[PDB]
């Protein structure tokens, strides 16, 4: 429809913030950030 | 059936049937001829676009090991459903 | 009913792959480019037409 | 079944005004003045001019045979007279056909005893037709 | 006026009523095809391609082609 | 006056058409049918409106002929096809494929017989064709 | 070198076939190239007499093509099937019983759908052959 | 001024056409002409007898069995097969005769 | 197999080059719209917008020589065949398809995920991206179906019609001559009006699909294209 | 257009050339005129 | 497209066009076929082929 423009460097929210299938992958668990289809989908 | 019969080309002229052994064994003849020459080397574009994709198919063919049975393209009955052969 | 066949539906199609592949350039050299050539024609003199008038209007003003 | 007629009568009324034909309108002017009928008079001077005309008919019969047998007729011979000839010879064809029809009074050729098809005229539904 | 689905075209007026009203029509320059021109029969005069060929001669014709078609077999049947 | 045909029109209008600025409106109202000034341009009603122009004897003070350097223009390229001599071209050419295709509509339709007949009187049941010869090993 | 791209490399000259090429241009220009024809899409023009011309023709040809090559097959498939199931049993008729049975043919034609059906389908108790009569 | 479709000749036109202007459609169409005829280019000879004749097929002659036979015996003719070969047959010459002494 | 056979436009083919031989201006067009796509002024488009102008002219060319002629009795239109016409739209969709493809733009394919942010990712988004995907290429069989579909059925219709009307005029035209004339009058009115009516709902209906065939390639084409301002 | 010469005019041509010709004005004076007339006679 | 042309007020009309005259010839062949059909096929001595049930189109299609 309209014209698409990448987001800026500091308009992408941290990967810390994205959600996985049952809860957001933070620290002690960010190797299943991997396996996590849906989290990579957010992300 | 009657009007159904009346969407058909109405200029039909002259049907010619060939074996695909035949034509498929003369294609390759004449493929053969034209990449045949010393001046087209075997390293050339035209030559493997020539002979690879059909190597590969054949290959293909060969290597294939299938658990059902795939009945005869040319038989001379295949409008029975219960008759593969 | 033959529209809904196969058994010769190669030769069959050849008839739009010839009018697609041969005829096709034909139509457009002898028919088609012509008769759009022949309706851009009157546009194109009107716009001539106004800017050789604009020219010579040009030519004028800077006159004194 | 009154008002029908009333207004068939009306409309070939205004039809019969609305022609602009100076004979026509006389003729009729005179025949309602005299309470006759111009159809049927129109009818008897056609067929008194055609009582008439005969022997003019056989004349000029024989003028037109004159007229084509001696080459004459082929001399100035046009388009024109080629389409009349091709709708003349269409004309003898067909009434060729019709006149075959009705001398053996029967659409179809009659059906011989020894053909196979007699057992079709032996299980006619009605034999009276 | 319409014949079936072809209907006659009509050309539109451009002169004024009052610019109209002052022109003197003389039908004596006029072509003796459109005399008494009529818009609603403009061909009423207007000559036959082939003197004598009426149209209901040529439906004639045509009816006549008709029944040779389909009786020509009738009196001249050929075998396969 | 002749019978001639004039500038195209396509059937159209040239009062209500999306290019109808560029044709030149007369006296009467009435745009021109052709970039061309017409004085006795109508317009005919059926079921579309469609303008028409009738050519006339008409007398136009006719300025005198310009000398050849002044309109001239050599540039001329091999490539180069003129208008008048491409429709000498595209008429002989489309001449004779008129008279071919005549003869292949008369062939088709009037003497070509229909392939495969039940009873075998017209037309090939066809035959099998690129069969092997003077080649015993492949048997 | 051996053959130009260019269609200005002509073949003939100027003048060659131009009366008769004009006499075609003449009889394809009259009717056409009129303010009156404007066509849609190449296909449909807008002078009627064009309709009232081509349209009787093409049904005129086509008409010929199919009563003379199409329905004839089917014609005399029936002819075979139905007297003796051979040519040459066909040909022993007379050509009068050969149109008594292509005339019957036409006739089922032109029920088709609505006609009886005694046509084809027997009645019981009908004395007439039956589909074993020549097997 | 020069254009294509003023100044070249139909072959060269219609080359420009298809490899300029219209290439990709050249090559689908061009994709769909090999699968039809790798695909849709047989037909049986049963599917012949039910559908491949316009009044149906006539079996009082046959014409597939013509057809074939003169296939057959060009082949025959032409190749030089001997057609009494065992493998052929499934048995010996010798076999052959007795059968046909027998018969 | 290979038959040989012809078309059933060699007459028309004749009418073209005896009647374009010389040029005439086109005014009138099935299908206008694939000549005007933008209609704000200053927008602009770098990708070749026009190159269906040519396709779309010659296709509705064949389509009206073959299926408007056809209403004429006896008349063949001989490319009426499911997969012909399967093979035709497969060419030209799927050569737009692939002309958006091969211009390695991942981006353009952005607006298949539908919905916003807000709507989950896999159990919605997904799913939708999944079902227009899916409907790309139903509306490509769509088209080819409905073309097939609608000449298939009308000429069905008239067929059976016209077998009808044929029966009754020749084998009850006698009744004009008996008492039940009236009823044999009004039968035949009746015939009269549905023939007219069935050839002018076929006549509109014939260019109406066209419409509708060439409108569906456009709109192809016109969900993949982006329009930049001039500034 | 000397080719067509022979050709002539049809009925419809001249027509077109008797209404749009210098006669035009006498012409369409008279069919408005008549076309009034009959107007009024049918109302 | 529809646009113009001559078109004859009436029946006597149609032989002021050579078009039109063909057209005329046309509608004669297409309305007076129907009359001969009529004669030809309800004829009295038209009689149904008595080998009509060794066979028929309705067996061959099924
Ligand atoms: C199998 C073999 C069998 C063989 C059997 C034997 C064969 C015969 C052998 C000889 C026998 C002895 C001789 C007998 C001769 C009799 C005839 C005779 O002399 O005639 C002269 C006689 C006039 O003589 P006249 O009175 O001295 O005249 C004085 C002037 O000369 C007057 O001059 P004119 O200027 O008036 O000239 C014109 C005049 C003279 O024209 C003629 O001479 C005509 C031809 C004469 C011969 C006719 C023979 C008829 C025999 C039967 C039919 C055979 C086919 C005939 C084909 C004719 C084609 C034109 O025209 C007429 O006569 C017109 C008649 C038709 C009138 C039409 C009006 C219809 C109105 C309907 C309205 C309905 C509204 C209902 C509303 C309801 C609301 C609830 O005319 C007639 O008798 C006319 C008879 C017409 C009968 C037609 C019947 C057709 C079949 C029925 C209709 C079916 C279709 C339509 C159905 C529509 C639904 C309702
Ligand atoms: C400066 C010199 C002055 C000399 C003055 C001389 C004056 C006196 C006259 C001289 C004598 C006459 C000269 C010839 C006149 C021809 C007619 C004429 O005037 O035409 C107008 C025009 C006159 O020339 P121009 O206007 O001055 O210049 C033309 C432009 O420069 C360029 O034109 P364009 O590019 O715009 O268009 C050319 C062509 C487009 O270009 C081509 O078509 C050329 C390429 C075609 C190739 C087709 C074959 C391909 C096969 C596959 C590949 C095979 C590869 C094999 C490899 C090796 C294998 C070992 O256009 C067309 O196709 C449309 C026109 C077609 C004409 C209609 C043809 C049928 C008429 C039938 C009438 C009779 C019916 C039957 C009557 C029966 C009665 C009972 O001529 C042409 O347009 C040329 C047409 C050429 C068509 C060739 C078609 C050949 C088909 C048969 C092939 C047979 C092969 C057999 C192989 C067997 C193996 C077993
Ligand atoms: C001397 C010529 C050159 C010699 C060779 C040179 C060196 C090699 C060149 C490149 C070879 C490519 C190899 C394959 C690459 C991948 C594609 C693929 O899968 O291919 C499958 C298969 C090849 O098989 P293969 O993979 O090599 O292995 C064999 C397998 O065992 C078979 O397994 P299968 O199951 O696939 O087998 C089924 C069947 C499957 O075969 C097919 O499906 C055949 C499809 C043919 C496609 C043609 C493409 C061009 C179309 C142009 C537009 C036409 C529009 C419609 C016109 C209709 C009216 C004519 O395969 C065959 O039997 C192959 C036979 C191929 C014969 C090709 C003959 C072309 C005739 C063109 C006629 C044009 C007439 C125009 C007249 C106009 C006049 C104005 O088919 C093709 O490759 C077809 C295209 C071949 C193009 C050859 C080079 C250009 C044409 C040169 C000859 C021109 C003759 C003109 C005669 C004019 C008479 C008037
Ligand atoms: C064994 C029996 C024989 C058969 C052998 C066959 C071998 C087959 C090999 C295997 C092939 C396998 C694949 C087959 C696939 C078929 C698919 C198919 O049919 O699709 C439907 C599809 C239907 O297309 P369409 O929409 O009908 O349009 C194509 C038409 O051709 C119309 O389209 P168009 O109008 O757009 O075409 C352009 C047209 C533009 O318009 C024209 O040029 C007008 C003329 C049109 C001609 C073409 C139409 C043909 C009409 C029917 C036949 C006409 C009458 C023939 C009379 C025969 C009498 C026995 O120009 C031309 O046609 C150029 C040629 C002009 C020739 C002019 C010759 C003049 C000679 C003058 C001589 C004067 C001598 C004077 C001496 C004086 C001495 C004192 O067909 C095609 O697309 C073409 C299929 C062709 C495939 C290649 C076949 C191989 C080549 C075979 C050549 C055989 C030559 C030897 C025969 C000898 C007599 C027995
Ligand atoms: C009565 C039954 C009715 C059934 C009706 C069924 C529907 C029929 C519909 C027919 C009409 C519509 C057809 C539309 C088109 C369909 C297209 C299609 O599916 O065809 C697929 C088919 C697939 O081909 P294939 O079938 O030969 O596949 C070979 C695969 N093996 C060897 C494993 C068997 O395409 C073709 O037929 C064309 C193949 C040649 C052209 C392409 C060559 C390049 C390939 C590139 C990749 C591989 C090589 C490496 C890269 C290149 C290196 C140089
Ligand atoms: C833009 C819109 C265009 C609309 C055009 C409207 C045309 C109106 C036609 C009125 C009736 C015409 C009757 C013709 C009779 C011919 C003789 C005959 O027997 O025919 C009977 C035939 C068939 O009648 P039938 O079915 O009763 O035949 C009976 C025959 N038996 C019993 C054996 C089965 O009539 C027709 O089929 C006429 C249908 C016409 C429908 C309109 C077709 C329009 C599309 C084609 C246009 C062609 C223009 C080409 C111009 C040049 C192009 C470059
Ligand atoms: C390149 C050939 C090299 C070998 C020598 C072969 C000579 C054979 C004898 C030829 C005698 C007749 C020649 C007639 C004149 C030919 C003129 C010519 O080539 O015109 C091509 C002309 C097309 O013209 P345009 O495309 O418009 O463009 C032309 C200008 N750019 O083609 C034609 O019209 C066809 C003319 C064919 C003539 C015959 C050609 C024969 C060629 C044979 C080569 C093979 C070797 C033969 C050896 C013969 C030994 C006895
Ligand atoms: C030599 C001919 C003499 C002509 C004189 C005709 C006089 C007839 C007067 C009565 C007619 C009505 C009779 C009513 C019953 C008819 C039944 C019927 O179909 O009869 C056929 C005869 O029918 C025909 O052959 C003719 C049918 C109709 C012919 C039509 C004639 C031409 C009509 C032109 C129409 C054009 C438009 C005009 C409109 C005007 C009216 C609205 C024979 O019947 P069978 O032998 O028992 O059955 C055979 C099956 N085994």
């Amino acid at each position: 429809g309209e014209l698409f423009v990448r987001p800026k460097l500091e308009e992408i929210p941290p990967a810390d913030q994205c959600r996985g299938f049952f809860g957001p992958l933070n620290d002690s668990l960010k190797f299943l950030r991997l396996l996590d289809i849906k989290w990579m989908m957010n992300r | 059936s009657n009007p159904a019969d009346h969407f058909r080309p109405n200029l039909k002229a002259l049907t010619l049937y060939a074996e695909r052994q035949h034509y498929v064994d003369r294609w390759l003849h004449v493929k053969e001829r034209w990449l045949a020459p010393w001046y087209l080397p075997w390293w050339s574009p035209l030559f493997q676009l020539g002979t690879w994709y059909s190597q590969r198919s054949r290959n293909l063919f060969l290597v294939e090991n299938h658990l059902s049975y795939r009945p005869y393209k040319f038989r001379r009955n295949d409008e029975d459903r219960n008759n593969p052969y | 009913l033959e529209p809904m066949s196969t058994w010769y539906l190669a030769s069959w199609a050849m008839v739009w792959y010839y009018a697609f592949f041969f005829w096709m350039p034909m139509v457009w050299t002898d028919i088609m480019v012509p008769s759009f050539v022949y309706n851009k024609l009157p546009v194109i003199h009107f716009l001539q037409e106004k800017r050789a008038e604009q020219k010579l209007r040009r030519v004028l003003d800077e006159t004194y | 079944l009154c008002n029908a007629a009333s207004k068939v009568q009306a409309r070939s009324a205004k039809k019969l005004a609305a022609l602009t034909d100076a004979g026509i309108q006389k003729t009729i002017s005179e025949h309602n003045a005299n309470g006759t009928d111009a159809a049927v008079s129109s009818t008897k001077r056609y067929l008194a001019e055609q009582r008439q005309l005969f022997h003019y008919r056989v004349v000029r019969f024989f003028d037109e045979c004159h007229y084509i047998i001696s080459g004459e007729y082929f001399a100035q011979y046009t388009k024109v007279n080629l389409i009349w000839d091709l709708r003349f010879l269409t004309k003898l064809v067909v009434l060729f056909l019709i006149g075959t029809v009705l001398g053996r009074q029967s659409i179809f050729p009659p059906i011989d005893p020894d053909s196979p098809l007699v057992e079709a005229l032996v299980t006619k539904v009605n034999p009276n037709y | 006026y319409n014949m079936l689905v072809f209907r006659d075209p009509k050309r539109r007026p451009q002169l004024s009523e009052e610019e109209r009203a002052k022109v003197v029509v003389n039908q004596a320059e006029w072509p003796e095809e459109f005399k008494d021109f009529d818009p609603d029969d403009p061909y009423k005069n207007s000559p036959e391609i082939i003197k004598g060929m009426s149209s209901w001669n040529l439906f004639l014709w045509g009816v006549e082609c008709a029944f040779i078609y389909q009786f020509y077999e009738l009196v001249f049947p050929k075998s396969i | 006056v002749g019978n001639g045909p004039t500038f195209s029109t396509g059937g159209e209008c040239m009062n209500t058409c999306d290019i109808q600025n560029a044709f030149p409106m007369n006296d009467r109202g009435v745009r021109s049918s052709s970039p061309f000034q017409e004085p006795n341009t109508a317009i005919y009603d059926s079921y579309l409106a469609w303008t028409y122009f009738q050519p006339m004897d008409v007398h136009i003070e006719k300025l005198p002929a310009p000398e050849a350097k002044y309109y001239q223009r050599h540039t001329k390229k091999p490539w180069d096809v003129s208008s008048t001599e491409l429709t000498e071209i595209q008429s002989r050419k489309k001449y004779f494929q008129t008279l071919g295709y005549l003869v292949a509509f008369i062939y088709l339709y009037f003497l070509m017989p229909k392939e495969k007949s039940f009873s075998g009187l017209s037309g090939p049941d066809g035959h099998w064709i690129m069969l092997p010869k003077g080649r015993p090993e492949l048997f | 070198v051996l053959f130009s791209t260019y269609r200005s490399s002509r073949l003939v000259s100027k003048e060659f076939l131009h009366g008769p090429v004009m006499r075609f241009r003449a009889l394809g220009e009259y009717y056409f190239q009129r303010a009156w024809n404007g066509t849609l899409n190449w296909a449909l023009p807008g002078e009627y007499r064009l309709y009232a011309v081509m349209i009787p023709f093409i049904y005129f040809y086509h008409r010929w093509h199919n009563d003379h090559t199409l329905d004839r097959d089917h014609v005399e498939k029936a002819m075979i099937m139905r007297w003796g199931g051979t040519l040459e049993d066909v040909r022993k008729l007379s050509a009068k019983d050969q149109l008594r049975v292509r005339c019957f043919t036409d006739i089922e034609k032109l029920y088709s759908a609505y006609g009886p059906k005694d046509t084809y389908l027997q009645p019981p108790g009908d004395t007439l052959p039956g589909k074993d009569f020549y097997r | 001024v020069y254009t294509r479709w003023k100044c070249d000749r139909l072959p060269v036109f219609q080359l420009k056409l298809f490899t300029q202007e219209y290439p990709m459609h050249a090559a689908v169409g061009i994709f769909t002409i090999i699968f039809l005829w790798k695909h849709m280019s047989h037909c049986s000879e049963e599917t012949e007898r039910k559908y491949g004749w316009w009044a149906g097929y006539p079996y009082w002659r046959d014409p597939i069995a013509r057809r074939n036979e003169t296939k057959y015996k060009q082949m025959i003719i032409n190749n030089d097969v001997d057609i009494t070969h065992p493998k052929w047959t499934g048995c010996s010459v010798e076999q052959l005769e007795e059968l046909s002494r027998v018969v | 197999m290979f038959l040989f056979f012809f078309c059933d436009l060699f007459w028309l083919r004749l009418l073209l080059c005896m009647y374009y031989c010389v040029w005439s201006r086109l005014c009138f067009i099935v299908y206008f719209n694939c000549l005007m796509l933008i209609f704000d002024f200053l927008l602009f488009c770098l990708f070749d917008l026009y190159l269906f102008v040519g396709l779309c002219l010659f296709l509705l060319l064949w389509f009206m020589l073959f299926n408007l002629y056809s209403l004429i009795l006896y008349y063949c239109i001989t490319y009426l065949n499911l997969y012909l016409l399967f093979c035709i739209v497969f060419l030209l969709y799927i050569a737009f398809l692939f002309l958006f493809c091969f211009l390695c733009d991942f981006f353009l394919f952005n607006n298949l995920l539908v919905g916003d942010s807000f709507m989950d990712v896999f159990f919605i988004r997904f799913l939708l991206c999944f079902l227009e995907c899916f409907s790309l290429l139903c509306r490509c069989l769509s088209t080819f179906l409905r073309l097939f579909c609608n000449l298939l059925s009308s000429h069905f219709l008239l067929l059976m019609f016209f077998d009808f009307f044929y029966f009754i005029f020749v084998f009850f035209f006698y009744g004009v001559f008996c008492y039940w004339f009236i009823l044999f009058i009004f039968v035949f009115c009746f015939c009269l009006l549905f023939y007219v009516f069935l050839y002018l709902l076929d006549l509109f209906a014939a260019i109406l699909q066209l419409f509708i065939f060439c409108n569906m390639i456009l709109q192809l084409i016109m969900d993949f294209l982006l329009f930049l301002l001039f500034v | 257009y000397d080719h067509l010469a022979s050709w002539g005019k049809d009925a419809f041509l001249r027509r077109l050339e008797f209404e749009n010709g210098p006669l035009r004005d006498q012409v369409e004076a008279h069919t408005q005129r008549l076309l009034a007339e009959r107007a009024a006679i049918a109302k | 497209m529809l646009l113009g042309g001559f078109v004859p007020r009436r029946f006597s009309q149609f032989n002021r066009d050579p078009c039109w005259m063909f057209f005329i010839f046309s509608v004669g062949f297409w309305l007076g076929e129907y009359p001969a059909m009529m004669i030809k096929y309800n004829a009295r001595d038209l009689v149904y082929d008595p080998h009509r049930y060794v066979w028929s189109h309705h067996d061959d299609h099924h």
